[PDB]
RNA sequence: CCUUUUAAUUGAUUAUGCUGACUUUAGUCCCGAUAAACUACAGUUCUGCUUAAACUGAGGAGUCAAGUAGGUACAAACCGUACAAGGAUUAAUU
RNA sequence: AGGGCAUGCAAUACCAAUCAGAUAACAACUGAA
RNA sequence: UCCUAUUUCCUAGUACCAUUAGUGAACUCAUUUGGUCUGAUCCUAAGUACGCAGUGAGCUAAAUAGAUACAAGGAACUUGACAAGCAUUAC
RNA sequence: UGUAACGGUACAAGCUGUAAACAAAGG
RNA sequence: AGGAGAGCGUCUGUUGUACAUCAACACUAGAUACCGCUAAUACCACUGUAGAGGUAUAGUAUAUAAUCCCUGCCCGGUGCAGUAACAUGUAAACGGCGGCUGUUGACGGUCCAAAGGUAGGAAAAUCCUUGUCGGGUAAUUAUCGUCGUGCGUGAAAGUUGGUCCGACUCUUCACAUGUCGUUUAU
RNA sequence: UGGGAGCGAAGAUAAUCUAAUAUGUAACUCCGUUCAUGGAAAUCAAAAGAGCUUUCACUGAUUGUAUUUAUGAAACGUGAAAAAAAAAAAA
RNA sequence: UUUUUUUUUUUUUUUUUUUUUUUUUUUUU
RNA sequence: UUUUUUUUUUUUUUUUUUUUUUUUUUUUUUUUUUUUU
RNA sequence: UUUUUUUUUUUUUU
């Protein structure tokens, strides 16, 4: 959406978001570290926040903490015959999402390619149009150091697999942030190396202990999550360094990352996304998808596998489209010197 | 500069012509019409009108927070000028010195006197806490659902408000040579009160003269508030101006009297 | 893309019922046009400052700010006064175009400041010879609007008028006589001789457009004499497609007070020309929004607190009426005022004469109250129902109204003084009785 | 011409393509007026 | 096969023409060509004072 | 050719055309475009007729015959 | 989208159409400004014992230092020199193109109001 | 067309039984024009159907010679 | 005339040959769903279909084509026809 | 050639790096004629 | 003096261009009577308190394309139940 | 330079450019 | 376009075809392979764009076809993966899987091989244009049931199939009927 | 324009096929033709000697490249037409 | 009632066309 | 739930922008600074 | 899809 030279950046000299109030710099430094100390006051936890503690949480969060018995007749609009047989699945006043439309600051149009490059050919097959879609302005960068916020409430993003919160900060400034599963319309968290160990708060990988579940975490300083942010996903500590901390990924892969990058405690919200099974066709049509013919029911020119007939057998193997093997032929760069990778 | 320019009354476009398909639309545009914003917003767009409410909901905690639920609501935003013309001048003027009150604390912390100034917080926060949240009742009531609620539909109940005549020839004597020479409905309690709130509509003193000037087919038989509409809907003994306020959170109505509980009230 | 059968349905609702809201806006729009024009062949090349120091200033400075504060409408007391201040000591180094253009400014501002008029009638009344067509129009028109007659420099302009006819603009001489004639300054000769002028400008240097401005009920009875009537009555008829309500209402007036004055006049019109204005009587003409006036309402609480039914405002076929009585529809009352009289007199205007003599004519029980005798009752309700009741039982007023007694820029300075507070003191006594203040709070 | 394909191209008027040439009604050798 | 004009105009018009890779050397009825056609000839016993020639170069 | 000037057509105008197209026939512009659709008009662009009384003149669009004879008579007397 | 993508113009930050209401810094200005009023630094040169004409005849001056030119009258070319070939009547009237209160004589006409204020 | 362009020479060529008569419309546009001359009072169908040299004034013909016998 | 010469491309029933005319097949084939009456003393023929209201304070609820297709003497000619203010207040004249 | 001579052919080239248009702040930014 | 305040506001003669206001696919195409018929809407209609539209003559041959009515038997026809038939009959 | 459109001429494959087939006489 | 038996079988949806007149493609589902960000892959002006302003419950590629059902053996073999710096692991990736002879014959001899058709179905979208017996008819070789030899197919190559389902072949029942022997009238 | 510069394939011949010829030919872009191109020797020749550049004839279809099909105005040399080293240290 | 003009939205120029002829000492009357 | 519109302009709010600005058309009304409330 | 005195410019919204 943003130009090259507002979106394109190497080097960064800022991790990093300062909003000073006092008239002098002078004045601010002084602000800044008291209210650093009275993070620091607050903060009390420092355990782990391993799998068995996250599965006692929710245990507790979803087996009496949600008790109201409330009064949901007169919670209607009155004289409104509504639809022949449609009904919503739940009211506004007891489903877990809210009921209602994204933020109209916080939001923009999707310009839809269609899976056509510039030269205007299809390089991605299979990709249709679907439902009309929003972009959403994830606040992936917690500039906002020594600050508490809390959530107002859970919101839907097409975009993704996982549920996003509305984070609001105490001088009234609204906000996108990747939500979690413990997480809940009101809990608070906060982003500095003094907080405690909890879901949602923001620290570093040093000053997270070893054995921790953590999310959205950076590659380079203040840059943003880019390895892990799918719903379910998270990574989990192993070691530690004087300047390069150990993460086990979602993929079982063991990589180094620097001391001084960011990192969120806990797990991605909507856990439970690899569970639906779609009913029909419909569901595919209108999530923009495409039917996918395979070339095996193609002509010798269109595809190889065109002409010759056989089943599963064992002589002759198989051939893509575009004349590369797909089974067991690695793809990748053996030159590319290997990094911060440990084990791949 | 293209195919095609006409708009306005020129649309090239096609629609319905079918009267049974049209009626469901207005029906759709009208009722199931979705609306972005909040309560908030729109009590906010009449501060104005209202800022002694205005300035008490932003003042005292806890009814910001109750009024921005997801739950539908129905809200009664009473009036400047009828609390004024309704309030005594002391009930006034102490009001208006407790908000100021509230404001100036508020003011202080973003900027046994220590012990006295908590509790004296503590009790304002309190009243004025309950005094707004009387307002607030649970549920959408809309004017016409109240209205028809009210009885106002009802052939056998609109007898004293369809037929209304006055004397012509003290109106119009040029066009008249010849003559020369309801039921009470109960609403649900309020959210800070238990008791039921009652609802009645009463015919306007407009509505005594659209036969002059409308073709009426009457059948063989054998102050004055100044507001416009041939019915008037009067809610606790307080008259409603202005109403179908809908937004996403419910709905508000603005009254010419300000609701107090009894608890408030003196004896 | 794709949409959700839900909103789809909700979209196109909402679209159809945009259509129907535009189809039924433009229902009363009739008269408006995209095309429009603006008058741009007055203002000043050079550039000046309002807001600049007065004491700077010269009267070529003046003069262009003076119009310019008058085109922005940029009312300020303190602005205005300063600019009369700064004229009244630059008084004698005024040209006659920049007076011209003072004159036009105050006029158009309505600035009801009789103390500047005063100063620089006399310097006009000097340099009349140098005038011309613009000057001459521009300072009677601001006379007029300001009502403050003056027949010593009035008629003197009219002679200027008349010896630069050469000269002269047919508008500018039109307006003129206009404005001669609303204040009441032509001696029998005079007004003779503007007729015999007047109508060979019209019939001469005057179209359509131009001949509509020369309508006037007031000027027609009593300056123009019975050729240049028939003629213009005449014409009326011919140039009425070119028209305006504001010209039909005068049109009509013009009718009405010539049958009811001089039926000789009348009688010597051709059928046709009769005809028309028979005709003319039936349709509806439209007509600005009225109601009562402070003085009028006070009058009316009075009135009704004796005992008496009638009226606020209602219209009689061409004419208004303040008060009219139920029991007895023939008697009427008038409410006057300070615009009523000219200033520092209390002499009735030539078009109040008029219409009071037209409807004494019709059978109309005419009574009169004034201002200045009113407001000296004060707040007192028993005083004024007093007042009422000895006017009621006395006889109506005659034919021929008459003018009140001698008057001062002092005394009225002085009565509006006192009536300015009486205005609030009975707003507020109004105003407090509506309150109830019932309910008391425990807190 | 399509948009697409219009929007790269120039006008013949832009080259010197126009003053290479003598063709005519008279045939193919045309002589300037005044040469 | 439909008729539309706006079509015709913004893709087969004078100024759409111009911008084509076609040999113009072709006469064109409804077409700006580039052929010369050797303008008036010479002159036999009329007045020799009334006897037009040139414009562009003698415009002043 | 179906469309275009092949068959007597002429040049593209407004009647032959869509609702839209915009071409004149060669006016003179007496005001401008507002940003809601209207039209300021203004009278210092209209051009002025200038004409010379003519209530007395003796002059005619043609002249006598005799006036030739006249006229050559007096080429004589220079001889 | 349309087929306007791929052109190194499209949608380019910064344009004629766009900036329609911004205005040079005042560094620019200062700048220029410095720049121009820089170019003509230097010792004086020549010789100036007196002072030069800048006040009518008679009165001295010396000490009132003018930096505007005087013109003077009596040095002006007539209209019968101008009009003359190379190689009353006209032959004692000047028509001057320059500032008449910049010029020496003896008597000038002024056309002041009746009032004859200033 | 007017300017004969069109392909409307094709069907003609082939035989034909008849064509139809559009004598309701063209009745009714004969019957207004003779009402709108009516009105005035000048008769048409009597000028479009009186002999070349014959004179006949007002509402007269064959029949009036009839009685008038003398 | 005779005699010498000629780079004329110089020679015809035929390439289902190219460009035209004119015979035979051959007075053969082709003809669209519903008409009638207009008198010698008054009148309303039958049938198919069924949005045919033109001020009622509101521009008849739209787009497009016709490169002007319901004007005009039983004319495939000539000559006319597009008014957003509705010009006829033409309720008068004779 | 005495006088006159609407309009259109997209024109700062009687000069001056290249690349859209009334011929483009650097950079991004690329080239067989 | 008990109105929610008794806060003056009809309408400036008006640049350039489009238009046949009704029925009808009026568009490409062409074996083109433009307009009747062939299908849903637009009018609280005994089909809208008389609306639109309707093109040579004659004649018992046979065959062919269709409609109505067929004794008894009721798939014996055909590769095949193709086709045809039933769905209206005291009121 | 070479050409296209509109207007006039007798509406035209010519001529012509609203001054649209001519100024011929400056003492 | 009806009642009943039985063979085959995910349609709705797209389209006139890989032979003997009787098809395909797509899909709800499962499973395999590649890829840690300037990702893989594609266009093939190369410091570009799509993928994607996405981040291993993500993206892309190949093959199969129901929500479930128990789903056989084989790495000698091309290729890929790995490295003794050429063991070993991948058959839901990549062709497939058998001779003599003796007692209806559990059993015994011998040759060869990586392994030596599993179960189920079975006169078949396959052998053969009349396999035995039973149900229908005055006649049934057409067709259902069954036997499992006559030739033979063959398991995430998709086999078998309870219930439900049907514009898919065929058997058979019922009403009317000019299809008819065999043709008439308007 | 068969002139000069960049890039530059195929039908065809070799009775199919490679090289090769076609051909550095056709299409595309640019220079615009005697006021042009070119150029006054570190050249050619061999033991004599010619003396910037350019056109024609002969030597000669000789030498050479190819071979299964062709292509080749070769170099020295002779004849002839046209003939051209430099205006010049400044005033 | 449209077209024209701002926005969508584009020198993605509809030859002989435009609020577009050299761009305010305009003689304000 | 397959997760849907907003810029020109209108209204409201907040202001130290400007003849690039509303007839030299017209009506009504008790009325307005500083040394008359 | 902007409606009546013309421009520049900021927030919210049925």
């Amino acid at each position: 959406m943003l130009w090259l030279a507002a979106t394109h950046r190497n080097r960064v000299a800022f991790q990093l978001f300062a909003t000073p109030r006092e008239p002098t710099a002078s004045k601010a430094a002084a602000a800044a570290r008291a209210a650093a100390e009275a993070v620091a006051r607050s903060s009390t936890v420092s355990a782990p926040f391993t799998v068995q503690k996250q599965q006692r949480l929710l245990a507790l969060l979803a087996a009496s903490s949600s008790v109201a018995d409330p009064s949901a007749d007169l919670f209607r609009v009155h004289g409104l015959p509504g639809f022949s047989g449609f009904r919503p699945s739940s009211p506004p006043h007891l489903s877990k999402l809210f009921r209602g439309r994204v933020s109209r600051h916080l939001s923009c149009r999707r310009v839809n390619h269609l899976g056509r490059n510039n030269s205007g050919r299809i390089t991605v097959r299979f990709r249709g149009a679907g439902h009309f879609r929003r972009l959403r302005f994830v606040d992936y960068k917690r500039g906002r150091k020594d600050i508490f916020g809390t959530v107002l409430r859970l919101e839907y993003d097409p975009n993704r697999s996982a549920h996003l919160a509305l984070l609001q900060y105490d001088d009234g400034v609204l906000s996108y942030i990747l939500a979690t599963e413990v997480t809940r319309p009101g809990d608070r968290v906060v982003a500095s190396k003094h907080a405690s160990i909890a879901p949602g708060n923001c620290l570093p990988l040093g000053n997270i202990p070893v054995s921790t579940i953590v999310h959205n975490v950076e590659l380079r300083p203040g840059a943003g999550g880019q390895i892990v942010r799918a719903g379910g996903c998270y990574a989990t500590v192993v070691a530690k360094d004087r300047h390069f901390v150990t993460l086990k990924l979602s993929s079982t892969e063991v990589r180094r990352f620097p001391a001084d990058c960011w990192a969120t405690v806990g797990q991605v919200s909507n856990a439970a996304h690899a569970e639906r099974i779609r009913g029909k066709a419909g569901v595919s049509y209108w999530m923009g998808e495409r039917p996918r013919t395979r070339g095996k029911a193609m002509n010798p020119v269109d595809h190889p596998h065109g002409g010759g007939t056989g089943k599963k057998g064992l002589k002759r193997p198989p051939v893509s489209k575009w004349g590369i093997l797909c089974k067991g032929y690695k793809t990748r760069a053996k030159k590319k010197p290997l990094g911060l990778i440990v084990r791949r | 500069r293209w195919w095609t320019r006409a708009s306005g009354m020129r649309n090239p476009v096609k629609w319905t012509r079918d009267w049974e398909v049209l009626n469901r639309k207005v029906y759709f545009a009208f009722d199931e019409r979705e609306i972005r914003r909040s309560m908030l917003d729109a009590v906010n767009a009449h501060r104005k009108t209202a800022s002694l409410f205005h300035r008490m909901i932003n003042a005292v905690p806890g009814v910001a927070h109750a009024m921005s639920l997801p739950g539908p609501h129905t809200f009664f935003l009473p009036s400047d000028k009828a609390c004024r013309d309704h309030l005594s001048p002391d009930s006034l003027h102490a009001l208006t010195e407790r908000v100021a009150f509230l404001e100036e604390q508020q003011r202080q912390r973003v900027g046994g006197t220590a012990a006295a100034i908590a509790d004296r917080v503590a009790k304002t926060t309190e009243q004025l806490r309950t005094f707004v949240l009387a307002h607030l009742i649970p549920g959408e009531w809309r004017m016409k659902t109240l209205l028809l609620a009210c009885g106002a539909g009802d052939p056998r109940r609109n007898g004293s408000l369809r037929y209304q005549d006055t004397d012509r020839e003290l109106f119009a004597p040029v066009m008249y040579a010849s003559r020369l020479g309801s039921s009470v409905f109960l609403l649900p309690p309020p959210q800070s009160t238990d008791e039921p709130l009652p609802v009645w509509v009463q015919a306007s003193r407009y509505a005594a003269f659209l036969p002059i000037t409308t073709s009426t087919n009457f059948p063989r038989f054998e102050r004055r508030s100044t507001v416009g509409g041939a019915l008037h809907l009067w809610v606790g003994g307080a008259l409603v101006t202005k109403g179908d306020l809908r937004a996403h959170n419910g709905v508000v109505h603005m009254i010419d009297k300000p609701l107090i509980p009894v608890q408030l009230l003196a004896s | 893309g794709i949409l959700r059968p839900r909103e789809r349905l909700l979209l196109n609702a909402l679209k159809k019922e945009a259509d129907i809201r535009y189809r039924g806006r433009r229902m009363h729009k009739r008269f408006r046009s995209w095309a429009q024009q603006r008058v741009r062949h007055y203002w000043l090349p050079q550039k000046v400052c309002v807001t600049s120091d007065p004491q700077l200033m010269d009267g070529s400075y003046i003069a262009a700010c003076v119009q310019k504060a008058a085109t922005l409408r940029k009312h300020d007391l303190q602005l205005w006064h300063g600019f009369s201040k700064r004229i009244l000591e630059l008084a004698d180094s005024l040209t006659p175009q920049q007076m011209g253009y003072i004159f036009y400014g105050y006029g158009k501002s309505l600035f009801r400041h009789e103390e500047l008029y005063r100063g620089l009638l006399p310097f006009v009344a000097e340099a009349l010879p140098e005038f011309h067509s613009h000057a001459l129009m521009t300072v009677a028109w601001a006379l007029e609007r300001v009502r403050v007659n003056d027949r010593a420099v009035v008629a003197q302009i009219a002679e200027e008028a008349l010896a630069k006819k050469d000269l002269m603009r047919p508008a500018d001489f039109i307006k003129i006589v206009n404005c001669v004639a609303r204040m009441g300054a032509a001696p029998p000769s005079l007004a003779a001789a503007l007729s015999a002028e007047l109508m060979r400008v019209l019939d001469e240097k005057c179209n359509a457009l131009l001949f509509r401005g020369a309508v006037d009920h007031v000027a027609v009875a009593t300056l123009y004499s019975d050729p240049l009537r028939l003629y213009l009555l005449e014409r009326f008829t011919k140039t009425a497609i070119c028209c305006r309500p504001m010209h039909y209402q005068k049109a009509f007036q013009s009718a009405v007070a010539i049958r009811v004055l001089h039926p000789p006049v009348w009688q010597q019109l051709s059928k046709a020309v009769r005809n028309f204005y028979i005709r003319l009587s039936l349709r509806r003409i439209p007509q600005r929004a009225r109601r009562p006036s402070p003085l009028h309402w006070d009058v009316s609480n009075a009135l009704a607190k004796l005992g008496v039914f009638h009226r606020n405002t209602f219209q009689w076929g061409c004419f208004w009426i303040d008060i009219g009585e139920i029991d007895d529809r023939r008697q009427c009352w008038f409410v006057d005022g300070p615009s009523d009289f000219y200033s520092s007199t209390n002499e009735y205007t030539e078009a109040n004469k008029l219409q009071h003599r037209i409807l004494s004519e019709l059978g109309w029980n005419i009574r009169r109250v004034r201002w200045n005798d009113w407001v000296q009752l004060g707040t007192d309700m028993d005083a004024k129902v007093e007042y009422l009741r000895k006017l009621r039982e006395r006889p109506p007023w005659p034919a021929i109204l008459t003018d009140g007694p001698s008057s001062s820029r002092q005394e009225m300075v002085a009565n509006l003084r006192s009536a300015r507070d009486v205005q609030r003191a009975l707003k507020e006594r109004r105003e407090k009785n509506r309150q109830p203040h019932s309910l008391v709070m425990n807190l | 011409i399509r948009p697409r394909k219009k929007g790269m191209r120039l006008d013949r008027r832009r080259s010197k393509k126009q003053y290479k040439h003598g063709r005519h009604v008279g045939g193919w050798n045309y002589r300037w007026l005044g040469s | 096969n439909e008729s539309s004009p706006l079509h015709m105009g913004a893709g087969s018009a004078n100024w759409t023409a111009v911008a084509r890779l076609e040999d113009f050397t072709l006469r064109g009825l409804s077409h700006p060509p580039w052929i010369h056609v050797s303008s008036r000839p010479f002159y036999g016993a009329g007045g020799g004072a009334v006897l037009a020639a040139c414009m562009s170069s003698a415009v002043w | 050719a179906k469309v275009g000037p092949s068959k007597g057509r002429g040049p593209l105008l407004a009647k032959f055309a869509p609702v839209g197209f915009k071409k004149g026939f060669g006016a003179i512009g007496l005001g401008r475009h507002t940003k809601k659709g209207f039209f300021i008009i203004n009278t210092m662009l209209v051009p002025m007729f200038k004409v010379p009384d003519l209530s007395n003149c003796k002059l005619k669009c043609y002249v006598a015959p005799d006036t030739y004879r006249i006229v050559q008579q007096s080429f004589n007397k220079r001889e | 989208v349309r087929p306007n993508q791929g052109r190194n113009d499209y949608n380019q930050v910064g344009g004629k159409k766009r900036g329609q209401g911004v205005q040079v810094l005042p560094e620019t200005i200062r700048l220029l400004i410095e720049t121009r009023k820089a170019a003509t630094a230097g010792g004086p040169v020549g010789r100036q014992p007196l002072p030069k004409a800048t006040e009518a005849t008679g009165v001295s001056s010396w000490g009132r230092d003018r930096r505007f030119p005087i013109t003077e009258a009596l040095r002006l070319p007539t209209v019968a020199e101008v009009n003359a070939p190379w190689e009353g009547r006209l032959d004692k009237v000047v028509l001057h193109s320059g500032d008449i209160s910049r010029l020496r004589v003896d008597a000038t006409v002024v056309g002041a109001v009746r009032s004859f204020k200033t | 067309n007017k300017v004969r362009t069109d392909k409307k020479e094709r069907k003609r060529a082939f035989p034909q039984r008849g064509f139809w008569k559009k004598q309701n419309f063209l009745q009714v546009k004969n019957n207004t024009v003779r009402l709108a001359f009516a009105v005035q009072g000048v008769d048409l169908l009597k000028l479009k159907r009186l002999r070349w040299g014959e004179v006949r004034k007002g509402n007269t013909g064959w029949w009036t010679d009839d009685y008038r016998s003398p």
